[PDB]
C-alpha cells in the first residue's frame, strides 16, 4: 500500500 | 447555538421564520440583547468570490 | 369572421399557403413542466409525488420503528405578487407534509403496530410561478432557462481514426446514468477490451466479468462459438460447418468423403460454400497441423490422476494433443477465432487479466477506486454492489431505461433503473459487434441522443437532494437509543431542504434575470434552450461539433437566432410549432399523406421518427383538393434531401414557419436576408427599447398578435360583454347573460400597470384600447403593454428613409436624422431608476434623516420636507440631495492651520456627517414614488405615516369602490332577474335595494337564484370587510429588514431620454448604426412636393452584406404609406362611404392568388370608417417568413396608389435646391432604437477611488474608475519612443502613491513635471515572493 496515495486521512486510517 | 435551536423549534411550530420579538419572550431575554446576538458578523466574505 | 378588435385595422396579408395548424401558446414550455412539479398526481410519477414515494417511508436499522408519507398540500402565499416584488421577498407557497410515525413490536417481521402518530410538519417553501412563466425570488423576476443535455443510455462513439500513428478506430462504448457512475468500455490499439470506471485508470475489461461471478469457460461461452474436433481414431476429423469456412484459404484439399472441393493454395469461394452446403458435408478430415495455434474452450483433465492437461483458453499444440489423445478425452471444443467477421478480443483481454477469480477481481477494482488502502473481502464486495446494483447510489431512468433498451434491439420500454449482468454482457457483445464491423456508432448531436430538462425537473431533482439530506438526519436519530414518544416533527428539519431550493431558485447558472425591455424579449428568454448549466459543456470545453446546425434541428431548433460571441450554438432557441416528447425529446408537427391527399390529422414526430419517412415541403402545391399538383415533389428522407414521386411521400410540413423561432420569424422578407445578417437582426430585435408611442410594423408579419397576447404586457378580455367603464387606470366589463355562472354577479375589473419599472430600468405602462360602452369578446385585448398597439407588437417606429449618401454623415454604419424625429419624440424613452439610502446602526451612534444637515445652505434643502425626504413630483437634477442623512463621527484632530483658523473665526466643528443621499450626476427626473420601510423597533417620521395614511384609504377606497361595482351588479342582475317570472314594472323602486335579494317566487329555480344572488351579496360584504381587515394589517406591521439597518428610503425617478448624436438605431435586418448628426428640417433632402426624408443610410452597407430585405421592406413601406395618403385624402375631403369602400376593396383585393379574403361589403358603413381612420396613417401589410411578397405584388401595390413601380423618386438638395443626378431610393422603413444609449457609455475621470491592495483605480462608471492600460497598448507605446509616455502612463497616473500627489500639485501650480519613483505593486510582488522562502532584493 505504500505508497499509492497522497490523502493525509487514508494514510492515518492505514 | 442556543439560539440557532429555538428559532427551528419555532418554525415547525408556528410554520414561518420567527421574529425576535418572539424570541426574547422565548429565550427570557431582552429583544436588545437578542438584536446584538444576530448581528454578531458571519465568516467573512472571500475576496476571490465571483461577483 | 373577422373579431371586433381585428375589424378596428385588417393587416393586409400578402401570404398564399392555407395554414393548417395555428401557432400554439408560446410560453407552454414553462407553463406545463411546473404544472406537473406541483400537481397532485395519484401515481408517483411526476413532480413532489415522486420524490416523497422514491424516499418515504424510512425505516430505522430494524429498531421496529418507520416514518412514513401520507400526502401534502401548498399552503396559501403569504404575500402576492405585487407585494412581494414591493417588499421584496420571495413568492412562495408553503410545503406541509402529513407523516405518520408508526413503532412496530418486537419478535414480529412484519407484525401489528403498538402504536401510530399521524401530524402535519411543515417542511420549506417552494417558489411558485406566475401567470407568465417567471417567478419572483427576491422582488426580481427570474427565469430558470431549459437545458439541452445528453439523454441517459449507452451511446457507441468513436475514434474516427485520430490519436493514434496508424490510424485506428479504436470503438468505445459508455453508460450514461441519470444518477451514478460511468461504465466506459473501450479499445486500446492491440484490439483488447478494457473497461474504467468514473474516468479513472482503465482496466481490462474481463476483471468486471469475473466481479460478476463469471468463470473462464462462461465468459468463452457467452463471448465466442465452439468448433467441436474429434478424434475419429485417425487423423482428428472435426465437424464443419459451410459458413465457418467463408473468406478462407487452406493449403490443403478440403476432401470430405473421398469428394475433392476445394484444391491446394485455393481460397474458399462463394461457389465452394454452395457446393458444401448442397452436398450437405457436416464432417471433414483435417491435418494433424491445423490444432497448431487453436484456442481450447473448457478445462480439460487427466482421467487418470485428475492433473490439468490444459486449462480454458489455451492454444493447443502438438504436445497438448498428445497429453490429450490417451488421457481418455475424444470430444475437443475450441473457440471460433477469425480476422475480419469473428475477432478474438476476449480472448487476449483474459490473457491480459491478471486476476483468476472474482475475489483477486474485487480486490483489483477495489484498488482502482481507492487506492493506498487494504482491502477487505467485504468492503470490496460491498464497494462493486454500490457501484452499479443499488437502486440508491444509482438510477437511469426511464428515459435511460428506455434509450438503453431501444440502442440494444430489446422489445420492452420499460424495466428497472439499476443494471444487471445482462446488460453489461449486452453492451460489450454490441460493441464487439461494431469493432467486426457490423453496427454503426452513433452521433451525440442528434436530436434523438440529446434531452430537455425543465423548471418542473430540475426543482424535483434539487427537492430530492434536500429530501436524502434530511433523511440521512431521520435515519439518525430515530436509532439514536429513543423510544421516545415523540412526534413526527422533532426529527424534521425544514433547513436542509428550503436550503437545497433557494440555492438552485436563486444562485444558479440557469435560473437568471428576465430580460424585460420587450414583449419580444419576454418571450424568447423563456424560449430558450441552453447547452451550459449544472450537468452540461462549457464555454471552453465545447468543441465545433456541438456548435454547428445539425438536420435534426430542422423544425426543433432555430438555425440562426443565436447569440454570437464565446457561445454561438450553445444558447440555442426554440422554434414555433416544436413541442417537448413525454420524455424530453423535441418533436415537430407534420400532417399525415395518405394513400394520394395530405389530410389535415396532424402526428409529431422526433427526430428519430422523422428519419424513417421521408417527408415533404411547405412550398409544394396542392390542386384544392389534397392532391400534389406535381408529378413529383420535393422532399428530405434521411437527412438528405431530394425530389420523390407524390406516391412515395408520407408526410408534409405544416408550414413555412416552422424552421424558424419566434424572433427570427418577425423579419419579413427573411428569406432574402443572408444568413448572418438575419442572426443579427434577430440578435439585435429584442434590444429595442419601448419608446413614448408605439406606432405599428407597417410591413409586418402576422406574427406580431401572437407575440403580443401570447406573452403577458397586454390586458386580455377573460369573458365577453360590453365596456361599463373605462379609465386610464381600471377597465371594467360587464359580462354577457350567456357567459356568466348562476351565482355570481358578472362583471370584470381589470387593474392596469401605470409606470413601473423593469429589470433594465425601463416603463412598464398599460393604458386601455378600448372605449366606454364598446362590445368585447373572449380573447379581445384591452390595455397595451409597453410595445404593443392595438394588440399587435410594436417594437419601433417606421420613418421615411432615403438610401444615398450624404457628405459624409452616414460613411461607415452612421445614420443621419432630420429634426423633425427629435421635435416629434418619436424615440423618447422613459426611464425609471430606484435609489436607496439605509441608515444603519454603527458603533458611535444610530444615523438620523433629519433635514438639518450642516455646511449646506437653504437652497440645497428646499425641495426636501421636515423629515427630510424629497416631494413627489419634484423635477432633481444631478447633485440635488433627495434623502438627507447624517452619521455621527469620532473627533477631527484637525491640523494647526486648521486649528488657527477656527481659533480666528470662532467656527467649532460638527459632530456629524453629512452622508445624504443625492441624485447621480448626469441624470434629470421626476420623483414619481418614494418608500419607506422601517424596522419593528423605531418610531417613524412623519413622512411614513404620510405614506401609510395614503395606503390605508387607497386600500380602503379600492375595496369599497370594488364592493361598489359588485354591488351595482348584483342588484342589476337581480332587478333584470324579478322583469320575467313576478313581472314587476314600476313596484319595485320605492322600497330599497336591500329587500330586492328576499322577494318571492313561484316553486322553481328562480326563487333558488334570488337566494343564490343574496347568499353571493352577503359573502362579498363580508368578503370586503375580511380582505380590509387584512389590508390594514399588513399594511401598518413593521418590516424584516436586514440586521443593523433601522430604515430604508427608496426614491424612484423618472428620466425622458431624447434621441441624440451616438444613440445606437437599427432595423431587422441586421442594419445597426450610430446616428451622428441631426440635421435641420430645411437640410434635408425632399421630394417634388416638399415632403423631407427622416432618415438618410447608406447605399454602401447593401451590396457587401447582402441583406437586400432591407430594399424589399423600403419599397413595400412606400406603397403601404401611398395607400395610407391616398385614403387620407379621401377622408380630408368628406366624400362618400362608397368611395372609400371601393378604394380600400381595391386596396385589399392584391394581390396575385392570396387567402385572407376580406369582403368589406358586410360592414356596417360605421365600422368602415373606423377602419378609413385606422388605415390613414398606411395601410399594415403582412409578409409571412418564407411565403412572402412577389416583387411583382409591390409594383402592382406601387401602381395602386400612384407611386413609380421602381421604387426610386427625383429628390432634391435642401440647402442648395438642386436636384440628385440619380434618382435614390424612398421609402419607409421600420427603425428601432436599441438598448445602447450614448448617456450610459460616457465617462471621464481624472482622479477619484483607489483600489486596497493594489492603489490603482477601479473599475468603470459605477465606482468611477479610470480605462485599462493594458498590455497590449503598453507595446503600441513601446512601438513608437513614447518612454515618457508610457512613464507616466504605469508610475503618477496609477500606481506611485507620492508621486500622484506630486502630479497633481504640480498640475494645479501650473507646472507640467512629473517625479517617478517606483509603483506600490511592484512593492506588492516583492513582499509576496518575499513571504515565501524566496529572497528578492533591490540592489545597486
Ligand atoms: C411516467 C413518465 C412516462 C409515462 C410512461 C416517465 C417517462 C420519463 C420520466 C422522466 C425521466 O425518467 C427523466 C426524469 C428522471 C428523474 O427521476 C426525475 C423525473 C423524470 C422527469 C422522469 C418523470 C416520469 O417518470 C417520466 C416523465
Ligand atoms: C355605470 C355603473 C352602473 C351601471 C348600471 C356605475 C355603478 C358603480 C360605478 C362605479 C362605482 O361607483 C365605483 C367607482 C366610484 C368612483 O367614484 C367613480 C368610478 C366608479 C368605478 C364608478 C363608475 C360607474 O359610475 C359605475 C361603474
Amino acid at each position: 500500500e505504500i505508497g499509492r496515495t497522497t490523502d493525509p486521512v487514508r494514510m492515518y486510517m492505514r | 447555538n442556543k439560539l440557532n435551536r429555538i428559532s427551528r423549534q419555532m418554525l415547525q411550530e408556528m410554520g414561518r421564520e420567527p421574529t425576535p420579538e418572539e424570541l426574547a419572550e422565548r429565550m427570557l431575554m431582552p429583544e436588545d440583547k437578542i438584536r446584538k446576538v444576530l448581528k454578531i458578523a458571519k465568516e467573512p466574505i472571500s475576496m476571490e468570490t465571483p461577483i | 369572421v373577422y373579431s371586433y378588435t381585428e375589424k378596428k385595422r385588417i393587416r393586409k396579408d400578402f401570404g398564399k399557403r392555407p395554414q393548417v395548424l395555428d401557432v400554439p401558446y408560446l410560453l407552454s414550455i414553462q407553463l406545463d413542466s411546473f404544472q406537473k412539479f406541483i400537481e397532485q398526481d395519484p401515481e408517483g410519477q411526476y413532480g413532489l409525488e415522486a420524490a416523497f414515494r422514491s424516499v418515504f417511508p424510512i425505516q430505522s436499522y430494524s429498531g421496529n420503528s418507520e416514518l412514513q408519507y401520507v400526502s401534502y398540500r401548498l399552503g396559501e402565499p403569504v404575500f402576492d405578487v405585487q407585494e412581494c416584488q414591493i417588499r421584496g421577498v420571495t413568492y412562495s407557497a408553503p410545503l406541509r407534509v402529513k407523516l405518520r410515525l408508526v413503532i412496530y413490536e418486537r419478535e414480529a417481521p412484519e407484525g401489528t403496530v403498538k402504536d401510530i402518530k399521524e401530524q402535519e410538519v411543515y417542511m420549506g417553501e417552494i417558489p411558485l410561478m406566475t401567470d407568465n412563466g417567471t417567478f419572483v425570488i427576491n422582488g426580481t423576476e427570474r427565469v430558470i432557462v431549459s437545458q439541452l443535455h445528453r439523454s441517459p443510455g449507452v451511446f457507441f462513439d468513436s475514434d474516427k481514426g485520430k490519436t493514434h500513428s496508424s490510424g485506428k478506430v479504436l470503438y468505445n462504448a459508455r453508460i450514461i446514468p441519470y444518477r451514478g457512475s460511468w461504465l466506459d468500455f473501450e479499445f486500446d490499439p492491440k484490439d483488447n477490451l478494457f473497461v474504467r470506471i468514473d474516468r479513472r485508470r482503465k482496466l481490462p475489461a474481463t476483471i468486471i466479468l469475473r466481479a460478476l461471478n463469471y468463470t473462464t469457460e462462461q465468459i468463452l461461452d457467452l463471448f465466442f462459438e465452439k468448433v467441436i474436433f474429434e478424434i475419429r481414431d485417425n487423423k482428428l476429423q472435426m465437424e464443419l460447418v459451410p459458413e465457418r469456412l467463408r473468406g478462407e484459404t487452406a493449403s490443403f484439399d478440403i476432401e470430405a468423403n473421398g469428394k475433392v472441393y476445394v484444391e491446394k493454395g485455393r481460397r474458399i469461394t462463394a461457389r465452394h460454400i454452395r457446393q458444401l452446403e448442397k452436398d450437405d458435408v457436416k464432417l471433414i478430415e483435417v491435418p494433424v497441423e491445423y490444432i497448431a495455434g487453436k484456442v481450447v474452450a473448457k478445462d480439460y483433465i487427466d482421467e487418470s490422476t485428475g492433473e490439468l492437461i490444459c486449462a480454458a483458453n489455451m492454444e493447443l499444440s502438438l504436445d497438448l494433443l498428445a497429453k490429450l489423445s490417451q488421457s481418455g478425452h475424444k470430444r475437443i471444443e475450441t473457440l471460433f477465432t477469425n480476422d475480419l467477421d469473428h475477432g478474438p478480443y476476449i480472448s487476449e483481454t483474459l490473457r491480459v487479466d491478471p486476476t483468476n477469480d472474482r475475489l483477486s477481481a474485487l480486490v483489483e477494482i477495489y484498488r482502482m477506486m481507492r487506492p493506498g488502502e487494504p482491502p477487505t473481502r467485504e468492503a470490496a464486495e460491498s464497494l462493486f454492489e454500490n457501484l452499479f446494483f443499488s437502486e440508491d447510489r444509482y438510477d437511469l431512468s426511464a428515459v435511460g431505461r428506455m434509450k438503453f433498451n431501444r440502442s440494444l434491439l430489446r422489445e420492452e420500454i420499460e424495466g428497472s433503473g439499476i443494471l444487471s449482468k445482462d446488460d453489461i454482457i449486452d453492451v460489450m457483445k454490441k460493441l464487439i459487434d461494431i469493432r467486426n464491423g457490423k453496427g454503426e456508432v452513433d452521433d451525440i448531436d442528434h436530436l434523438g441522443n440529446r434531452r430537455i430538462r425543465s423548471v418542473g425537473e430540475m426543482a424535483e431533482n434539487q427537492f430530492r437532494v434536500g429530501l436524502v439530506r434530511v433523511e440521512r438526519a431521520v435515519k439518525e436519530r430515530l436509532s439514536l437509543g429513543d423510544l421516545d414518544t415523540l412526534m413526527p416533527q422533532d426529527m424534521i428539519n425544514a433547513k436542509p431542504i428550503s436550503a437545497a431550493v433557494k440555492e438552485f431558485f436563486g444562485s444558479s447558472q440557469l435560473s437568471q434575470f428576465m430580460d424585460q425591455n420587450n414583449p419580444l424579449s419576454e418571450i424568447t428568454h423563456k424560449r430558450r434552450i441552453s447547452a451550459l448549466g449544472p450537468g452540461g459543456l462549457t464555454r471552453e470545453r465545447a468543441g465545433f461539433e456541438v456548435r454547428d446546425v445539425h438536420p435534426t434541428h430542422y423544425g426543433r431548433v432555430c438555425p440562426i437566432e443565436t447569440p454570437e460571441g464565446p457561445n454561438i450554438g450553445l444558447i440555442n432557441s426554440l422554434s414555433v410549432y416544436a413541442q417537448t416528447n413525454e420524455y424530453g425529446f423535441l418533436e415537430t408537427p407534420y400532417r399525415k399523406v395518405t394513400d394520394g391527399v395530405v389530410t389535415d390529422e396532424i402526428h409529431y414526430l422526433s427526430a428519430i421518427e422523422e428519419g424513417n419517412y421521408v417527408i415533404a415541403q411547405a412550398n409544394s402545391n396542392l390542386d384544392e383538393e389534397g392532391h400534389f399538383v406535381e408529378d413529383l415533389v420535393t422532399c428530405r428522407s434521411k437527412g438528405e434531401s431530394s425530389l420523390f414521386s407524390r406516391d412515395q411521400v408520407d408526410y408534409m410540413d405544416v408550414s413555412t414557419q416552422q424552421v424558424v423561432s419566434v424572433g427570427a420569424s418577425l423579419i419579413p422578407f427573411l428569406e432574402h436576408d443572408d444568413a448572418n445578417r438575419a442572426l443579427m437582426g434577430a440578435n439585435m430585435q429584442r434590444q429595442a427599447v419601448p419608446t413614448l408611442r408605439a406606432d405599428k410594423p407597417l410591413v409586418g408579419t402576422g406574427m406580431e398578435r401572437a407575440v403580443a397576447v401570447d406573452s403577458g404586457v397586454t390586458a386580455v378580455a377573460k369573458r365577453g360583454g360590453v365596456v361599463q367603464y373605462v379609465d386610464a387606470s381600471r377597465i371594467v366589463i360587464k359580462v354577457n347573460e350567456d357567459e356568466m355562472y348562476p351565482g355570481e354577479a358578472g362583471i370584470d375589473i381589470y387593474n392596469l400597470t401605470k409606470y413601473t419599472r423593469s429589470n433594465q430600468n425601463t416603463c412598464i405602462n398599460q393604458m386601455p384600447c378600448v372605449s366606454l360602452g364598446e362590445p368585447v369578446e373572449r380573447g379581445d385585448v384591452l390595455a397595451d403593454g409597453p410595445s404593443t398597439d392595438l394588440g399587435e407588437l410594436a417594437l419601433g417606429q417606421n420613418m421615411r428613409v432615403a438610401f444615398m449618401p450624404w457628405n459624409g454623415y452616414n460613411f461607415e454604419d452612421s445614420i443621419l436624422v432630420s429634426e423633425r424625429v427629435v421635435q416629434e419624440d418619436r424615440f423618447t424613452t422613459i426611464h425609471i431608476q430606484e435609489l436607496a439610502c439605509v441608515s444603519r446602526d454603527t458603533k458611535l451612534g444610530p444615523e438620523e434623516i433629519t433635514a438639518d444637515i450642516p455646511n449646506v445652505g437653504e437652497a440645497a434643502l428646499s425641495k426636501l420636507d421636515e423629515s427630510g425626504i424629497v416631494y413627489i413630483g419634484a423635477e432633481v437634477t444631478g447633485g440635488d440631495i433627495l434623502v438627507g442623512k447624517v452619521t455621527p463621527k469620532g473627533e477631527t484632530q484637525l491640523t494647526p492651520e486648521e486649528k488657527l483658523l477656527r481659533a480666528i473665526f470662532g467656527e467649532k466643528a460638527s459632530d456629524v456627517k453629512d452622508s445624504s443621499l443625492r441624485v447621480p450626476n448626469g441624470v434629470s427626473g421626476t420623483v414619481i414614488d418614494v418608500q419607506v420601510f422601517t424596522r419593528d423597533g423605531v418610531e417613524k417620521d412623519k413622512r411614513a405615516l404620510e405614506i401609510e395614511e395614503m395606503q390605508l384609504k387607497q386600500a380602503k377606497k379600492d375595496l369599497s369602490e370594488e364592493l361598489q361595482i359588485l354591488e351595482a351588479g348584483l342588484f342589476s342582475r337581480i332587478r333584470a332577474v324579478l322583469v320575467a317570472g313576478g313581472v314587476e314594472a314600476e313596484k319595485l323602486d320605492k322600497l330599497p335595494r336591500d329587500r330586492w335579494l328576499e322577494l318571492g317566487l313561484t316553486d322553481e329555480e328562480k326563487q333558488n337564484q334570488l337566494e343564490q344572488l343574496a347568499e353571493q351579496y352577503d359573502e362579498l360584504k363580508h368578503e370586503f370587510e375580511k380582505k380590509l381587515e387584512a389590508k390594514r394589517r399588513k399594511i401598518t406591521q413593521g418590516d424584516d429588514l436586514a440586521p443593523g439597518v433601522l430604515k430604508i428610503v427608496k426614491v424612484y425617478l423618472a428620466v425622458k431620454r431624447r434621441i441624440q448624436p451616438g444613440d445606437k438605431m437599427a432595423g431587422r435586418h441586421g442594419n445597426k448604426g450610430v446616428i451622428s448628426k441631426i440635421n435641420p428640417i430645411e437640410d434635408m433632402p425632399y421630394d417634388e412636393n416638399g415632403t423631407p426624408v427622416d432618415i438618410v443610410l447608406n447605399p454602401l452597407g447593401v451590396p457587401s452584406r447582402m441583406n437586400i430585405g432591407q430594399i424589399l421592406e423600403t419599397h413595400l413601406g412606400m406603397a403601404a404609406k401611398g395607400i395610407g395618403d391616398k385614403i387620407n385624402a379621401m377622408l380630408k375631403q368628406q366624400q362618400e362611404v362608397a368611395k372609400l369602400r371601393e378604394f380600400i376593396q381595391r386596396a385589399y383585393d392584391l394581390g396575385a392568388d392570396v387567402r385572407q379574403k376580406v369582403d368589406l361589403s358586410t360592414f356596417s358603413d360605421e365600422e368602415v370608417m373606423r377602419l378609413a381612420e385606422n388605415l390613414r396613417k398606411g395601410m399594415p401589410i403582412a409578409t409571412p417568413v418564407f411565403d412572402g411578397a412577389k416583387e411583382a405584388e409591390i409594383k402592382e401595390l406601387l401602381k395602386l396608389g400612384d407611386l413609380p413601380t421602381s421604387g426610386q423618386i427625383r429628390l432634391y438638395d435642401g440647402r442648395t435646391g438642386e436636384q440628385f443626378e440619380r434618382p435614390v431610393t424612398v421609402g419607409y422603413m421600420y427603425m428601432l432604437k436599441l438598448n445602447h444609449l450614448v448617456d450610459d457609455k460616457m465617462h471621464a475621470r481624472s482622479t477619484g477611488s483607489y483600489s486596497l491592495v493594489t492603489q490603482q483605480p477601479l473599475g468603470g462608471k459605477a465606482q468611477f474608475g479610470g480605462q485599462r492600460f493594458g498590455e497590449m497598448e503598453v507595446w503600441a507605446l513601446e512601438a513608437y519612443g513614447a518612454a515618457y509616455t508610457l512613464q507616466e502612463m504605469l508610475t503618477v497616473k496609477s500606481d506611485d502613491v507620492n508621486g500622484r500627489t506630486k502630479m497633481y500639485k504640480n498640475i494645479v501650480d501650473g507646472n507640467h513635471q512629473m517625479e517617478p519613483g517606483m509603483p506600490e505593486s511592484f512593492n506588492v510582488l516583492l513582499k509576496e515572493i518575499r513571504s515565501l522562502g524566496i529572497n528578492i532584493e533591490l540592489e545597486d
